[PDB]
């Protein structure tokens, strides 16, 4: 319902803030199992819901909503235990999610007016605007998972930390919701050169600043793995100095 | 007929050249 | 393709030149660099396929010849021609008339090297509203107006194609033939006085073209320019 | 003020720098680029002495070359890309006519062996797109349009029409009220009376449209820029 | 009654401007399209994102709308002129390849059609879904050319039915023309640097 800038800001800005606040409280005023258990449940519930709802949607905004719920879920799975490696991977996931979602909203905002509310209006973006279609595919595959991207690297370090922290249960559900998401998305992308029912050649195209911001983040996503040392280092500094 | 006759634009241009000169000096003090 | 690299960096440099000039103009407080006016260079190139018109060959200032098009002396390109030479070149000999409202076209790129050239060999009249797409027309030819010559056609040596008629692919009109209608079918034979008349019309239009060009070189009439700047 | 004078000097300097950069770029290019010229195109011109005589209330699109002795009367229009070339013989078009864009009129055989051929277009004649008129006499209120072509001493008459491909040839006396077509031309209908009124109404409303296009196309740079900014701000 | 107003210009020193607004009806080209410099776009014409209107053409949609689709092309001396009152307009759909001397008053060309040279479309007619006219085609008023048919003759007639080779090859021809258009467009380089010419002219003559 809410307009696109409003919902973008609502997705990106408050979530990081409230996550930092949750971390600051859960380090200090928790119990042995109270908060960890009240989150361990919501994490699996979130991954499952993201999968089994985003699998079937017919509005390009609600799909974004359920994918956001899913990634918040993955982050909460990262929250499960309380070791340094775990919270490190937690913060890394938060950051990667912030970037990916400003990217996705850049796209869905540059595809706004002629497509007031539709998902079938991927009217040959492979043909009428190929670079934009490639960028959308990159952002989505990063949002879900594929060989080296940003989102895949983030989820992989999340599950690495989870396994090494003493929870052999979040990985199965996490990997299976990831793989159903991947099947669905990679079926959607490869559905972009079968045929095209509708066509919405667009007066929209990305004046200058949406284009620059997009280009920057999209170059970041693919090019993250060739040098992810400083992010790990700064996240280590942060998480280590959160309480110690 | 040898001048620019728009006050606001001229103030803005003074501000712009001041900006670029200041940035150059700042860099010179890196 | 080092030439094409030079061309591209030339575009970059000249484009920076235009931009810095416009910055200078905005600083100087003069927005005259917006007076939209049609470029329409009557002779135009693409990369190195510039036309080549011989001196003393009248080309109306409203024509449009672009691509590899070459044309020889005593020729006339009368107001409203489109001579395209992008893919395959156009060659046009001496003493020829390509009248107003005519294009000597070249088929947009077909897959194979099926893009035939177009040759228009001297002493040829090509009247008003004439489309010649990929053809071979030779000396002492008459193409009387309303004419269409589709790709693959060869007309030669004192031959006439009447009026308002089209000639399909792969058709040949040799000496002493007139074809007409849709499609172009053979009607009858010619007459020797008619052939001499072909030649005389060629010469008469050569003279007409001399006159028109000498008039088109008449110093641009500043009075109307200062008038239109007044109001 | 003095600040204005200073920045005027600075702007002139950097404009000179821009011109120099542009010449440097053309010289890095060269041999190939045909740099742009001024218009150097005549909307009206003479040949030997015959200047064109054009009504004041006419429309002439600035992409229509009238050359020779063209006598064009009132309430008419010579639309875009047109070529009225009567350099050899006389052209007189009636008042209230219209040459709908991208057409041509030429004459050939001035005063040879006694027989001459002028060219005349009657009143309220609406010749259409790509019409070729090569030495003809079209009486007033006659319809010719959409690619027709008349070859020789043809004379159309009194509400007759030739439509969409009519290649009319070699001294055809078109009957007074018919339609023709065919390549070559033959008749196939009877030209109903409401259709006669159609051609009349066509001439009239097309004169109207031509007046609109004139009022638009005859503007100066400052007025055009004003119109554009106003249109943008209003559509805002 | 032939009084010539001496204030009539005979050398406009700026050719027929490309984009002719007609009283708050600014015709619109997309930043990807390619119109020649000679062409004249007057009134309610829209060139949609990949089309090409080649040299020596005129589109004056002053009665109705004229809209060129995705990568359609309108060749050299075409004239598109919306017919009298109605909605009767001119729509050129996604992949249409018009001919050299095309004359279109009002009509609709549904996607993937090809029209040869010297084509005329009289007063409002449909040519739908992969139809191919031939050279010298003339479509009488109120005609419909159905799916996958090749027509010819004036007036138009039936010739044969299309083979799927040709029906699949039509968009290939469309995109080939679009690439040629890309070449010219890469050549044209905006702003034309003619204000320098008018400036030196004005300086040497007057001011
Ligand atoms: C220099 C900053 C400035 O204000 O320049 C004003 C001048 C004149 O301002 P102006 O009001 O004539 O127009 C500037 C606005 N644009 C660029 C959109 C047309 O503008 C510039 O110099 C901008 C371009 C150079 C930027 C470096
Ligand atoms: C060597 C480099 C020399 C650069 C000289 C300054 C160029 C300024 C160009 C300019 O005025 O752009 C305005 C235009 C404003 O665009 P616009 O849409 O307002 O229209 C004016 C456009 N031109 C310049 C073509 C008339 O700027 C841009 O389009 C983006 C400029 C990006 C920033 C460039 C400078 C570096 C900081
Ligand atoms: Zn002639």
């Amino acid at each position: 319902g809410s307009p696109t800038p409003v919902t973008a800001f609502l997705s990106i800005a408050p979530k990081i803030s409230i996550f930092a606040n949750i971390s600051r409280v859960s380090i200090y005023g928790s119990y042995g199992a109270t908060l960890q258990q009240i989150f361990c449940f919501c994490s699996i519930a979130s991954m499952i819901l993201g999968a089994l709802a985003a699998m079937a949607q017919t509005k390009v905004k609600r799909l974004l909503a359920y994918s956001s719920i899913g990634h918040v879920g993955y982050i909460c799975t990262g929250f499960s235990c309380g070791t340094i490696e775990g919270i490190q991977s937690l913060l890394i996931g938060i950051f990667i999610y912030a970037l990916m979602t400003i990217d996705a909203f850049a796209i869905v905002l540059a595809l706004r007016q002629t497509r007031v509310k539709y998902i079938a209006d991927l009217g040959a973006l492979a043909k009428t605007n190929p670079i934009l279609a490639i960028t959308f595919s990159i952002t989505m595959f990063s949002y879900v998972g594929i060989p080296p991207l940003a989102g895949f690297c983030s989820k992989f370090y999340l599950f690495f930390a989870a396994l090494g922290c003493g929870a052999y249960f979040l990985a199965p559900v996490g990997v299976v919701t990831s793989v159903i998401g991947c099947f669905y998305y990679i079926r959607l992308a490869k559905r972009m050169f079968f045929d095209t029912p509708r066509t919405w050649i667009l007066y929209e195209p990305m004046d200058r600043d949406k284009s620059l911001l997009l280009a920057m983040t999209s170059s970041f996503i693919t090019l993250f793995f060739p040098y992810p040392s400083p992010l790990f280092s700064v996240t280590h500094q942060m998480a280590l100095s959160l309480y110690l | 007929e040898r001048v620019s006759t728009d006050k606001h634009r001229n103030y803005a241009v003074v501000a712009g050249t001041i900006t670029i000169l200041g940035a150059l000096g700042w860099y010179l003090k890196g | 393709t080092l030439g094409r690299a030079f061309y591209a960096v030339g575009f970059w440099i000249r484009e920076t030149g235009q931009a810095i000039d416009r910055l200078g103009s905005r600083l100087q407080g003069n927005y005259l660099f917006q007076e939209q006016l049609s470029r329409h260079r009557p002779l135009m190139n693409l990369f190195d396929k510039y036309p080549s018109v011989h001196k003393d060959a009248f080309v109306a200032p409203s024509a449009s010849l672009l691509g590899d098009v070459h044309v020889g002396p005593a020729s006339s390109i009368w107001y409203g021609c489109v001579l395209r030479g992008d893919v395959n070149g156009i060659v046009i000999g001496s003493g020829t008339n390509i009248q107003d409202n005519s294009l000597v076209h070249v088929a947009k790129s077909n897959l194979t090297g099926k893009v035939l050239p177009t040759i228009i060999g001297d002493n040829v009249t090509v009247g008003h509203s004439a489309v010649l797409q990929g053809c071979t027309v030779e000396d002492e030819a008459f193409i009387g107006m309303g004419a269409t010559l589709l790709d693959g056609v060869y007309v030669e040596k004192h031959a006439m194609v009447a009026a308002g008629a089209l000639v399909r692919q792969n058709t040949r009109i040799p000496y002493g033939e007139v074809w007409g209608g849709n499609p172009a079918k053979f009607l009858r034979k010619l007459t020797e006085d008619e052939m001499a008349f072909f030649s005389q019309s060629a010469l008469n239009y050569s003279n007409l073209a001399q006159a028109h060009a000498a008039e088109n070189a008449k110093e641009l009439e500043e009075t109307e320019f200062v008038k239109v700047l007044h109001k | 003020g003095t600040l204005g004078r200073a920045i005027y000097s600075v702007g002139f300097w950097i404009r000179e720098t821009g011109q120099a950069i542009d010449r440097l770029g053309s010289r890095l290019q060269g041999g190939y680029f045909f740099q742009e010229q001024l218009s150097r195109h005549r909307t009206l011109m003479n040949i030997f002495d015959k200047a064109p005589v054009v009504d004041k209330d006419v429309f002439v699109a600035p992409s229509a070359s009238v050359i020779g002795d063209v006598q064009v009367g009132r309430g008419s229009s010579i639309w875009y890309g047109c070529v009225l070339r009567g350099d050899v013989n006389s052209i007189r078009v009636g008042s209230g006519t219209n040459i709908q864009d991208n057409s041509l009129v030429h004459v050939a055989k001035s005063n040879l062996s006694g027989k001459v051929l002028p060219t005349v277009i009657g009143d309220n004649v609406t010749v259409g797109h790509s019409a070729v008129l090569h030495g003809c006499t079209v009486e007033d209120e006659a319809f010719v349009g959409m690619g027709a072509v008349l070859l020789d001493g043809v004379v159309v008459e009194k509400n007759a029409m030739v439509a969409a491909g009519a290649l009319v040839r070699q001294n055809t006396r078109i009957p007074s009220g018919e339609v023709w077509a065919g390549n070559p031309a033959k008749f196939l209908r009877k030209l109903s009376n409401e259709e006669i009124t159609f051609i009349s109404q066509s001439a009239i409303n097309y004169t109207n449209l031509a007046q609109v296009h004139a009022a638009e196309n005859s503007k100066s740079y400052d007025e055009i820029e004003f119109e554009k900014v106003l249109r943008k701000k209003y559509a805002r | 009654s032939i009084t010539p107003s001496p204030d009539r210009v005979k050398w406009d020193y700026r050719g027929q401007r490309k984009i002719i607004p007609l009283g708050q009806w600014l015709p619109k080209v997309a930043v990807d399209a390619y119109v020649a410099p000679n062409v004249v776009l007057a009134g309610q014409v829209t060139v949609w994102d990949g089309a090409s209107v080649w040299p020596g053409c005129v589109l004056r949609g002053d009665l109705n709308k004229i809209s060129i689709g995705f990568c359609s092309n309108v060749q050299e001396r075409s004239v598109l002129h919306a017919a009298w009152t109605s909605p009767a307009d001119t729509s050129i759909e996604r992949y249409v390849t018009i001919g050299a001397y095309s004359l279109l008053r009002s009509c609709t060309i549904e996607p993937e059609c090809i029209i040869g040279q010297h084509s005329i479309l009289m007063e409002g007619s449909l040519v739908e879904t992969q139809s191919i006219l031939e050279a010298g085609s003339v479509v009488p008023p109120g005609r419909r050319i159905p799916s996958g048919e090749l027509w010819a003759g004036n007036p138009a007639r039936f010739v044969r039915t299309l083979t799927h080779e040709e029906i699949l090859e039509i968009p290939k021809l469309a995109v080939a023309i679009n690439d040629l258009s890309r070449d010219h467009y890469s050549e044209f380089l905006p702003y034309s640097t003619v204000y320098l010419e008018v400036e030196k002219f004005k300086k040497s003559l007057g001011i």
